[PDB]
């Protein structure tokens, strides 16, 4: 869980959106593999946005 | 081994020399500590005599452990079981009537239990038999009755991973506009979660909705099925109620099921922790001292396996693995018993319901692609 | 025609202006009454209730919590007698399975924060961020502080969007360390601290609460009298938000006036007919008699206009209705009354009541970072 390399043409637009409306960019990236999504535990029956 | 007290009450007709082979029948050298039975009869239903006998458990005799059934299914003495249990700070189950019939809101310095399965987990069962009725057409009527917002998305949440389209028509909230709200019913299935004299004037208005006429369904809870000698003559015709074991399960099995569990409870704590309670000082005397429980010992009695079978309460009370029986009315005037659900697994009888209209359509074919 | 009418509290003194509220309360067709002392154990305690209290067959019995604690109550039940309570503001009291009767002389902490969730355009502060203890009484109470913010989504079905809300932080009773909440605290950009707890519950809240200074001047931590209340002075953070509840010291003059409306109670008992009277012997009496519901439908729909309290209310609950909070602003290490509500209505008050940070003036917590994560 360490810093690297991130680039591109999406990311660029986020880049540019922030010189529209100036907001310094921090780089993070995902921790699970998915998206998200509102989703079912396997108890509790509580709504979990994945 | 040690023999620490175990208050075994005894509530209306009972065999006592058949309960001393249901207490006194034998001791499991397994274990480090020894059962101390303890048994009588005060049959009064007011909640003073059990402060009275069972304070008098604690003051004459010294008890580590207490067990209790029920002659009724009132559960107002449960309650009680509960607010002077903890006020002992000693577990204690209920074998049978409204003892064995858990209630809401188990507090949270108790340490007592109940026999039976949660309300979350009849539910299930109820769609175990759902299962066994293999039918898709469902729906949600209920009135105020604990668990309401709770039953009601735990319905939710036990059809929410459901995949097929099975219909549960529609929710609601039970409360002449009985009828008149009611109508809408379609589902062939009758379900609802109620008090059983809730049940005794909901059935009243179920006979002036006349909706629950044959090829129909009717589902009702174990405790919402009350007593099965009690058939309120406005019930559903035969209504299909599962539950625990009115017949089956024996009390005095379930005294087995107290006393073992109290014992094998003691297992672990003694054999590692080594730490059994002491009995109460007094009703009056045991206020000060009282501080000296700790929840280690019912935390480590929570794992266990009742005659194999596991005997983990669960945090809210209920069985890990709770014995159910699958269960209807008859219309011979008896509650028919339609098998048992045991967790997940369950069992009935016979490979079809009960069972103008046509019965069904056979039309016996084998598949043939395309 | 005498009508027993039941009490309980710590203090004598009330015992004996309790056998006075049975006097003008006969002049208020007759008055019956018994007493009961305050035990220690609580078998004791609910015990002498079922010697005095079922031998006193009252309909319903006042009870204070010399400081859940209502196992009389649940000897009540027994009898599904009706329960007449007056303390605790916590509302596990206000939990109507277990005990299906218990009426409170006033409303609990049940509002309390809400009162705040009125103040949301006293402070004109539309971000709401939430910490708490954790425990059940807790666990209700923000879950009431999500009603009433969910029921402005309702009221927004239909000024700059509505209060919003943040994390919802309810902190393991008794926290040892409560870095984890000042530490999400620190990422919250709001200034509206909101939590309430016990006196030991809200030790690490207002002691740890500037450790970081996670108060730190212009953040608002708002809470009531109850978190005010106790060891919270000794500790107190410079210019804490809160109020306290009107008239709540003590429940004394709330059991006069509790009578005033007890007298209104029996009088619809008188209004009424064929009400069952409670049995005599606890032992020997297995059935409730129906008049516990009666009870209920009557002690339940009982309203005065005004007591020797305020104006005589309850809630659907059955506590009090449109009741108030005093407004105090913490000065010179002391809370200085800053107003009451009605429930409704805004007391601003003389002086300026001023913020932790520099007097009084409005900071805006919506305040955006630079820092912009993806």
């Amino acid at each position: 869980t360490v810093p690297q390399c991130c680039y591109g043409f999406c990311i660029d637009l986020l880049i540019k959106l922030a010189r529209t409306m100036q907001f310094t960019y921090e780089v993070h990236l995902v921790a699970d593999g998915k998206f998200g999504t509102q989703e079912r535990v396997q108890n509790s029956n509580k709504k979990e946005w994945n | 081994p040690p023999s620490i007290g175990i208050a075994v009450i005894l509530v209306g007709t009972s065999d006592e020399v058949a309960i001393k082979d249901a207490h006194e029948k034998d001791d499991f050298h397994h274990l480090s500590v020894v059962p101390r039975v303890e048994l009588v009869a005060m049959n009064e239903t007011d909640p003073k005599s059990i402060i009275t006998r069972i304070c008098d458990l604690m003051s004459d005799r010294k008890i580590q452990g207490v067990v209790f059934a029920d002659d009724t299914d009132q559960e107002a003495i449960a309650q009680i079981l509960d607010f002077i249990s903890a006020q002992t700070l000693t577990p204690i189950l209920g074998i049978h009537g409204g003892s064995s019939m858990i209630m809401a809101d188990k507090d949270e310095s108790s340490m007592f239990f109940q026999f039976g399965p949660s309300i979350e987990q009849q539910a299930s069962v109820m769609l175990n038999i759902m299962e066994e009725y293999d039918w898709y057409i469902f729906s949600i009527v209920t009135t105020y009755f604990p668990g309401y917002q709770d039953f009601v998305n735990k319905i939710r949440s036990t059809i929410e991973n459901s995949f097929v389209g099975w219909e549960l028509e529609e929710v609601l909230l039970l409360d002449s506009k009985i009828q008149n709200q009611l109508k809408k019913l379609q589902s062939p299935i009758i379900l609802l979660y109620c008090t059983k004299e809730e049940a005794t004037y909901i059935f009243e208005v179920a006979n002036s909705v006349g909706l629950t006429g044959y090829g129909y369904t009717w589902i009702v809870p174990s405790l919402v099925a009350g007593d099965t000698d009690t058939v309120p003559s406005e019930f559903p015709t035969g209504l299909i109620s599962v539950s625990y074991d009115e017949w089956d399960y024996g009390l005095p099995a379930r005294v087995r099921d107290g006393i073992a569990i109290i014992t094998t409870a003691a297992s672990d704590m003694l054999s590692e922790h080594s730490f059994i309670p002491e009995p109460k000082s007094s009703c009056y005397n045991t206020h000060e001292k009282r501080i000296y429980q700790s929840n280690m010992l019912n935390r480590y009695l929570i794992n266990v396996t009742f005659e194999g079978r596991d005997l983990s309460f669960s945090e809210d009370g209920y069985q890990m693995h709770p014995k159910l029986v699958i269960i209807l009315l008859n219309k011979e005037r008896k509650w028919e018993r339609v098998g048992k659900w045991k967790d997940k697994s369950l069992q009935m009888k016979y490979y079809v319901w009960p069972r103008q209209e046509d019965d069904h359509l056979s039309i016996v074919t084998l598949e043939e692609a395309p | 025609k005498i009508v027993n009418i039941g009490a309980v509290l710590s203090t004598r003194k009330h015992e004996q202006m309790f056998r006075e509220a049975v006097n003008q309360a006969n002049k208020r067709i007759q008055l019956q009454a018994t007493s009961v002392t305050h035990k220690p154990n609580a078998i004791q305690m609910a015990l002498s209730v079922c010697e005095d209290l079922i031998s006193s067959q009252v309909y319903a019995i006042l009870v204070s919590h010399p400081p859940t604690p209502t196992p009389v109550s649940y000897t009540a039940g027994f009898y599904r007698i009706p329960v007449l309570g007056l303390t605790t503001r916590m509302s596990i009291y206000s939990d109507k399975s277990i005990h299906l009767s218990f009426l409170r002389t006033v409303p609990p902490y049940s509002h309390q924060s809400s009162v705040w969730f009125e103040m949301m355009r006293v402070y004109n502060w539309n971000h709401i961020i939430l910490l708490v203890s954790d425990d059940h009484e807790g666990r209700a109470a923000q879950k009431r502080l999500e009603t009433l913010l969910e029921e402005r989504e309702s009221k927004s079905k239909k000024n700059k969007r509505g209060p919003k809300a943040e994390k919802v932080l309810q902190f393991d009773p008794g926290t040892k360390n409560v870095t984890a909440l000042l530490m999400e605290a620190r990422e919250l950009e709001a200034r509206v601290i909101i939590l309430s707890a016990s006196e030991d519950d809200a030790a690490t809240v207002y002691r740890a609460a500037a450790m970081l200074d996670m108060t730190g001047s212009g953040y608002v931590w708002l809470v009531g009298e109850r978190e005010i209340s106790g060891n919270a002075l000794r500790y107190a953070p410079d210019g804490i938000i809160g109020l306290q509840l009107i008239n709540g010291k003590n429940e004394s003059a709330h059991i006069s006036d509790a009578v005033g409306v007890v007298a209104q109670a029996v009088h619809e008992l008188l209004e009424k007919e064929n009400i069952t009277d409670p049995p005599r012997g606890c032992v020997g009496n297995t059935n409730i008699w129906k008049t516990g519901p009666l009870f209920k439908r009557v002690l339940m729909s009982s309203k005065y206009a005004d007591g020797v309290t305020g104006r005589v209310e309850f809630n659907e609950d059955g506590d009090r209705k449109f009741a108030q909070y005093s407004i105090m602003n913490l000065q010179n290490r002391k809370l200085v009354q800053v107003g009451i509500y009605n429930g409704t209505h805004v007391i601003p008050n003389d002086r300026k009541i001023i913020w932790p940070g520099g007097e009084t003036e409005k900071p805006r917590g919506y305040q955006m970072s630079t820092r912009l994560k993806i």
